[PDB]
C-alpha cells in the first residue's frame, strides 16, 4: 500500500518527464547541422612526447597557464612536466602506487592525486623549502577515489567509487556538502568552466547534474548502455559529452535535458576511456581501448582525424585552456603532446 | 693459372661456369632481399610505436643486410663477365669493406640475439634482460666498431688486381699464406656456431623442461629458434668446409700445381652465396615470423 | 521503514527534477552551432596556425 | 638557451636519474594480485608465507621480491579494481585477463598445487609460476612467441 | 626556518689562503644551487663563484678563478670556498645565496648573514646612472637601471633581478626577471623595462624602505651588479 504507491508515483513522474523531453524533440541536432560545411579531414601530429614514467600512466591535467602539466602513473610517482621545453619541474614520490587521478590548482600552487587508498592527497607545489611536501590527505570517502578536482585554492570535489561524491575545505580537511544520488561507482568528473555546476558519470549508465552550493542533484541523464568512464563539458557550460565502454559518446544539453547526438562507428567496437573537447566545442576528442584517439565533428557525428602514436590503451587525455595542443596518456608510459 | 700477389704465391681462375649460374641466383636474392629488406626497414622506422631493445639489435641486422643486397648488383656485374671488374680502385675496396663486414655484423647481431634469446629463456631474473635503450644503442655502437675495425685491414689495401686483362676484385683468392682474412672466416664461422648452438640448445633443454613446450606459440618458438640454427649451418657450413679443403690441399700439395684447385675454387665461390642468401632469408625468417 | 524512506528521497528528488523549464532541441542545437561558428576562428586545432605562433614545434 | 634554462635542464637530469635508480631498485620486485573469499582459509596460507583500502606483504625467496595485494576484505564490484590490476603478473587463488595466468592453491595456463605441511614446497610453486610467466613476457619482449 | 649562517675568516695576510663555510638549515640544501657574492666595503655586490646542485656545474668570476674553489657537503648542508693567492682586493662582506631553478621558480631568494674578510696590506655591464636619491616618505621614486645588452631572451623573459639591501643587512630579493614579485615582499614595488632599460617603482616610503638596491642580470655567466642606489629619507 506504501512501497507499491511509491513506486508508481516514481514511474508516472518519469513518464512525465520523458514525454517533457519529447515535447521539445521536435528536431534534432543533425538535420540542423546537415547544412553547414563539413570540418574536413584533420591531421594532427605529435608534437611533444614525455618520458621517465616507469608504469602505466592513469591520469594527466593541464595547468591553467597552459604550459605546465601534472601526471600519475603505477610507479608511484607524481611528475610536473614542461610542455615546451620536456624537461621535468618536479617528482613527488607517493606513499600509495595505485593513484587513479590527478588535478591541477588553477592558481598552480597545489596538486592532487588519489586511488585505491580512498585519499585525495593535496601537494603544496610551493613551499620556503625546495621541496614539495603533502599539504593535507582528505580522509573520509568510503571507497576508492577516481576523480578530484580543484575548484579554488581551498575547494575541491571528488568523485569516489562509494557511489557519492564530496566537496572539500582543504584548511579543515572535512567535506562541506556531499552529492548522493548515484547507484554505481562514480568513475568521473568534469567542473563547469565557471565553477557553479559539475556532471558526474558512473556505473548505473546515468550522468547527474550538481549545483555545488545546493549540493542535491539538479538533472539526471540516461542514454548510455553501460558505464559512463568519461564526462566533459562543453566550452559554454550548456552541454556535456559522455563516453562509456559500449564504444559511443554521447552529446547530453542541459538546458533541453535530453541527449543530442550519438558518436560511433561500426568500425568502432573498443570502449572509451577519455573525452574532451576543444576551445570552441566543435571537435570532440575520444580516447578508445584500441589504442589510438580520434577526433569527432562534434556537431555532424562524423570523424575527422585519428590520433594513432600509442603502443597501449589510451587513458588519458586533455586539452589546454587556449586550445593550442592535447596530450594524451596511454598504458605505454608516454605521454604524447599533439598540435 | 698462376698469379703472385706480393709474396704469396696463389692460383686464380676465370672458369666460363661462373657465369652460367651464379647472375641468375644473385639476382633472384638481389630482388627478393631488396623487397625483404626494403619492408622490414619501413616498416621499422614508420610502423613500429615501440622499439625496446631486441628491436634495436633485429633493426642493426636488418641495416646489415640491406647494405648486403644493395652491394650485390655491383657482384652481379662482376660475374656476368667472369672477373673483368671496370669501375675503378676505390669502389673495388668499398666492396669487399661492405661484403665482409656486413656479413660480419649479420653474424655478430645474430649471436646477439640468440644471446637476448639465452637469457630471456635460462635467465629469466637476469639484469640483462630489461636493458635499457641507451646500453642497447650503445651496445649495438660498439659492436658495429668492432666489426668494422676487424674489418679494416681491407680497407688499407690497393686492390686492381690486374690478371692480365681481368682486373681482378676478389677478396678470396687460393694463396699460400694464413692471413687475418681467413682465421677471421673461419672464427665468424665456429666460435659464432658454437654460442649459437650452445644457447639454443639451452633454451629448448630450459623449455622442455619447464614443461612448457605444450603451448602452440611455444610450439612454434622453438621450431623457428631450430629453423634459424639450421638456416645458419646451411648457409655458412659449406662455404668453411671448402675452406678448410683448400688448407688441406694447400698444406699437402702447395701452389707447385695450380690446377688441382680449379674445382674447389669454382665450389668455393658458388656456396658463397648461400651467404647471401642468408641475408636475403633473413626479413621471413626473423622479421614475419614475430607472433 | 528506511526503503520507504528512500522511496520517499526519490520521489522528492524526482518531483524537483521535473519542475525545471526545459527548452526546445531546436534552440539548443541553434544555441551550439552559433557558440561553435562564433568561436571557430579562435579555435588553434580547428584550424592549424602556422609554425610562427606555435607554442609546440620540432 | 639562457643560464637558467640549463640549470632547469640539469635539475630535469638528476630527477630522470633519481627516477632511473628507483626503476632499478623497482624492476626486481614483482606484484602479485591475491584474490578469495575472505573466510575460505586464505589466511593460513597468508600466515604460512608471510614468515581501508588493499593490504600489501611483502617476502623474498631466492633474490626476487614479492608483493602480495589482499583484496578479499573489499567488497567493491570485482570488474572495478581489474584495470588498475591490469599489469599484475599473476593471481593467486585459496580454495578450502587474456594473457594473464592464475596460480591456484589448495587451503585443505592454471597452476595448481595443494597444500603441504612445510611452506617451502609453496613458496617453490608460486616461485616457478612467476618464473614460467616472467619467461614468457621475457619472449614476447624479443618477438618470439 | 630557513636561515644561512657563515663562518671563517677576518685576519689573513696578503698571499695566504682561508676557508669560508657556510652552514645551512631548514631548507633541502641539496636541491638549491649556490653562490658566493662579495661587496667591499663602501662598495656594490660582485658575485664570486657558482655551484649547482649535485655538483655538476660550476662557474667562477674571471678575478677569482683558479684562485678560487667551491665545494658543497650535501650530507652535512656545508658550502665551501677554498681561497688562496689572497690579494688586497679580497677582502669584503661574503655572502652565502640560496637559488633554484625551474619554471616559474624564483633565484636568489635567501641570502645568509655574511661574514668578514679581512687581508692585511665580453661580459653584460650593468649601469645606474643615479647613486643617491633623498625621497620624503609617501612620494613615488623610480630606481633606473640600464644594460649593455639586452636581457630579453627567445623564451619571452627578460632576466633582471632587483635587490635591496638595508643598512646592517643582507640583500633581499623583491623583484625577479623583471615583472615578478618575490614572496614575502609588499606590492608597492613594480618592476618594468624593455630589453635595455629598464624601472623600479615604490609607490610609498616606509622607514623599512631605505636603502641600497641593486639591479643583477642572470642571462648569461658571469653574474654582474650594477653601482647601488641608494635612498634617503
Ligand atoms: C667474388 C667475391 C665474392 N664474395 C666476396 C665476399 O667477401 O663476400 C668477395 N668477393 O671478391
Amino acid at each position: 500500500s506504501e512501497l507499491d504507491q511509491l513506486r508508481q508515483e516514481a514511474e508516472q513522474l518519469k513518464n512525465q518527464i520523458r514525454d517533457a523531453r519529447k515535447a521539445c524533440a521536435d528536431a534534432t541536432l543533425s538535420q540542423i547541422t546537415n547544412n553547414i560545411d563539413p570540418v574536413g579531414r584533420i591531421q594532427m601530429r605529435t608534437r611533444r612526447t614525455l618520458r621517465g614514467h616507469l608504469a602505466k600512466i592513469y591520469a594527466m591535467h593541464w595547468g591553467t597557464d597552459s604550459r605546465l602539466l601534472v601526471s600519475a602513473s603505477q610507479d608511484g610517482k607524481l611528475i610536473i612536466w614542461d610542455s615546451y621545453t620536456t624537461n621535468k619541474v618536479h617528482a613527488i614520490p607517493l606513499r600509495s602506487s595505485w593513484v587513479m587521478t590527478c588535478a591541477y590548482a588553477p592558481s598552480g600552487n597545489y596538486v592532487a592525486c588519489g586511488g585505491l587508498d580512498n585519499i585525495c592527497s593535496i601537494y603544496n607545489l610551493k613551499t620556503r623549502e625546495g621541496n614539495v611536501r603533502v599539504s593535507r590527505e582528505l580522509a573520509g570517502h568510503t571507497g576508492y577515489l577516481s576523480c578530484c578536482r580543484f575548484l579554488d585554492d581551498n575547494q575541491i570535489v571528488t568523485s569516489s567509487g562509494d557511489t557519492t561524491c564530496a566537496l572539500w575545505d582543504i584548511e579543515t580537511g572535512q567535506q562541506t556538502t556531499t552529492f548522493t544520488g548515484h547507484t554505481g561507482d562514480v568513475m568521473s568528473l568534469s567542473l563547469a568552466p565557471d565553477t557553479r555546476l559539475f556532471v558526474s558519470g558512473a556505473c548505473d549508465a546515468s550522468a547527474k547534474l550538481w549545483d555545488v552550493r545546493e549540493g542535491m542533484c539538479r538533472q539526471t541523464f540516461t542514454g548510455h548502455e553501460s558505464d559512463i568512464n568519461a564526462i566533459c563539458f562543453f566550452p559554454n557550460g550548456n552541454a556535456f559529452a559522455t563516453g562509456s565502454d559500449d564504444a559511443t559518446c554521447r552529446l547530453f544539453d542541459l538546458r533541453a535535458d535530453q541527449e543530442l547526438m550519438t558518436y560511433s562507428h561500426d568500425n568502432i567496437i573498443c570502449g572509451i576511456t577519455s573525452v574532451s573537447f576543444s576551445k570552441s566545442g566543435r571537435l570532440l576528442l575520444a580516447g578508445y581501448d584500441d589504442f589510438n584517439c580520434n577526433v569527432w565533428d562534434a556537431l555532424k557525428a562524423d570523424r575527422a582525424g585519428v590520433l594513432a602514436g600509442h603502443d597501449n590503451r589510451v587513458s588519458c587525455l586533455g586539452v589546454t585552456d587556449d586550445g593550442m595542443a592535447v596530450a594524451t596518456g596511454s598504458w605505454d608510459s608516454f605521454l604524447k603532446i599533439w598540435n | 693459372h698462376f698469379l703472385e700477389i706480393d709474396k704469396k704465391n696463389c692460383c686464380v681462375f676465370r672458369d666460363d661456369f661462373i657465369v652460367k649460374v651464379l647472375p641468375p641466383v644473385l639476382g633472384l636474392e638481389f630482388i627478393f632481399g631488396l623487397l625483404g629488406n626494403g619492408l622490414a626497414l619501413w616498416i621499422f622506422c614508420f610502423h613500429l610505436k615501440s622499439w625496446k631493445s631486441s628491436r634495436i639489435f633485429l633493426f642493426n641486422l636488418a641495416v646489415a643486410d640491406f647494405l648486403l643486397i644493395i652491394c650485390l648488383p655491383f657482384l652481379m656485374d662482376n660475374y656476368v663477365r667472369r672477373w673483368d671488374w671496370k669501375f675503378g680502385d676505390i669502389p673495388c675496396r668499398l666492396m669487399l669493406f661492405m661484403l665482409a663486414m656486413n656479413r660480419q655484423g649479420s653474424i655478430i647481431f645474430l649471436t646477439v640475439v640468440a644471446v637476448d634469446r639465452y637469457f630471456r629463456v635460462v635467465h629469466p631474473h637476469h639484469a640483462l634482460n630489461k636493458i635499457s635503450n641507451r646500453t642497447a644503442a650503445i651496445i649495438s655502437c660498439l659492436l658495429w666498431g668492432i666489426t668494422i675495425g676487424l674489418t679494416v685491414h681491407l680497407l688499407k689495401k690497393k686492390m686492381p688486381i690486374q690478371n692480365g686483362g681481368a682486373n681482378l676484385c676478389s677478396s678470396f683468392s687460393i694463396c699460400h699464406t694464413f692471413q687475418w682474412h681467413e682465421a677471421m672466416f673461419l672464427l665468424e664461422f665456429f666460435l659464432p656456431l658454437g654460442i649459437i648452438l650452445f644457447c639454443s640448445a639451452r633454451i629448448i633443454w630450459s623449455l622442455r623442461q619447464r614443461q612448457m613446450d605444450r603451448h602452440a606459440k611455444i610450439k612454434r618458438a622453438i621450431t623457428f629458434i631450430m629453423v634459424v640454427a639450421i638456416v645458419f649451418v646451411i648457409c655458412f657450413l659449406p662455404s668453411v668446409v671448402v675452406r678448410i679443403r683448400i688448407f688441406w690441399l694447400l698444406h699437402t700439395s702447395g701452389t707447385q700445381n695450380c690446377e688441382v684447385y680449379r674445382s674447389v675454387d669454382l665450389a668455393f665461390f658458388i656456396t658463397l652465396s648461400f651467404t647471401y642468401m642468408n641475408s636475403m632469408l633473413d626479413p621471413v625468417v626473423y622479421y614475419f615470423s614475430s607472433p | 521503514t528506511a526503503s520507504i524512506a528512500q522511496a520517499r528521497k526519490l520521489v522528492e528528488q524526482l518531483k524537483m527534477e521535473a519542475n525545471i523549464d526545459r527548452i526546445k532541441v531546436s534552440k539548443a542545437a541553434a544555441d551550439l552551432m552559433a557558440y561553435c561558428e562564433a568561436h571557430a576562428k579562435e579555435d588553434p586545432l580547428l584550424t592549424p596556425v602556422p609554425a610562427s605562433e606555435n607554442p609546440f614545434r620540432e | 638557451l639562457s643560464a637558467e634554462d640549463k640549470a632547469a635542464v640539469e635539475r630535469s637530469k638528476m630527477i630522470d636519474r633519481n627516477l632511473r635508480e628507483d626503476g632499478e631498485k623497482a624492476a626486481r620486485e614483482v606484484k602479485l594480485l591475491l584474490l578469495g573469499a575472505g573466510e575460505s582459509g586464505k589466511s593460513t596460507i597468508v600466515k604460512q608465507m608471510k614468515i581501508t583500502g588493499i593490504v600489501e606483504t611483502h617476502f623474498t625467496f631466492k633474490d626476487l621480491h614479492f608483493k602480495m595485494f589482499d583484496v578479499g576484505g573489499q567488497r567493491s564490484e570485482r570488474k572495478k579494481w581489474i584495470h588498475c590490476f591490469e599489469g599484475v603478473t599473476a593471481i593467486i587463488f585459496c580454495v578450502a585477463f587474456t594473457d594473464t595466468s592464475i596460480i591456484l592453491f589448495l587451503n585443505k595456463e592454471i597452476y595448481t598445487h595443494f597444500t603441504c605441511a612445510t611452506d617451502t614446497k609453496n613458496v617453490q610453486f608460486v616461485f616457478d609460476a612467476v618464473t614460467d610467466v616472467i619467461i614468457k613476457n621475457n619472449l614476447k619482449d624479443c618477438g618470439l612467441f | 626556518d630557513v636561515q644561512l649562517v657563515e663562518s671563517g675568516g677576518g685576519l689573513v695576510q696578503p698571499g695566504g689562503s682561508r676557508k669560508l663555510s657556510c652552514s645551512a638549515s631548514g631548507f633541502a640544501f641539496s636541491s638549491f644551487g649556490m653562490h658566493w657574492v662579495r661587496q667591499a666595503p663602501e662598495k656594490g655586490l660582485e658575485w664570486v663563484a657558482y655551484i649547482s646542485s649535485g655538483s655538476g656545474t660550476i662557474y667562477y668570476a674571471d678575478t677569482v678563478k683558479g684562485r678560487f674553489t667551491i665545494s658543497r657537503d650535501d650530507p652535512k648542508n656545508t658550502l665551501f670556498l677554498q681561497m688562496t693567492s689572497l690579494r688586497s682586493e679580497d677582502t669584503a662582506m661574503y655572502y652565502c645565496v640560496r637559488s633554484i631553478y625551474y619554471y616559474g621558480s624564483s633565484p636568489f631568494d635567501f641570502w645568509g648573514q655574511g661574514t668578514t674578510l679581512t687581508v692585511s696590506s665580453s661580459d653584460i655591464v650593468m649601469t645606474q646612472a643615479t647613486s643617491s636619491v633623498p625621497v620624503t616618505p609617501g612620494e613615488s621614486v623610480s630606481i633606473s637601471c640600464r644594460s649593455s645588452k639586452s636581457l630579453l631572451h627567445s623564451n619571452g623573459n627578460t632576466y633582471l633581478y632587483w635587490f635591496l639591501q638595508r643598512p646592517g643587512q643582507s640583500p633581499q630579493l623583491l623583484i625577479y626577471r623583471m615583472s615578478n614579485l618575490a614572496s614575502g615582499v609588499p606590492d608597492r614595488f613594480s618592476g618594468s623595462g624593455s630589453g635595455t632599460a629598464f624601472t623600479l617603482t615604490i609607490s610609498r616610503l616606509e622607514a623599512e624602505d631605505v636603502g641600497v638596491y641593486y639591479c643583477m642580470q642572470h642571462l648569461e655567466y658571469p653574474l654582474t651588479f650594477g653601482a647601488g642606489t641608494k635612498l634617503e629619507l
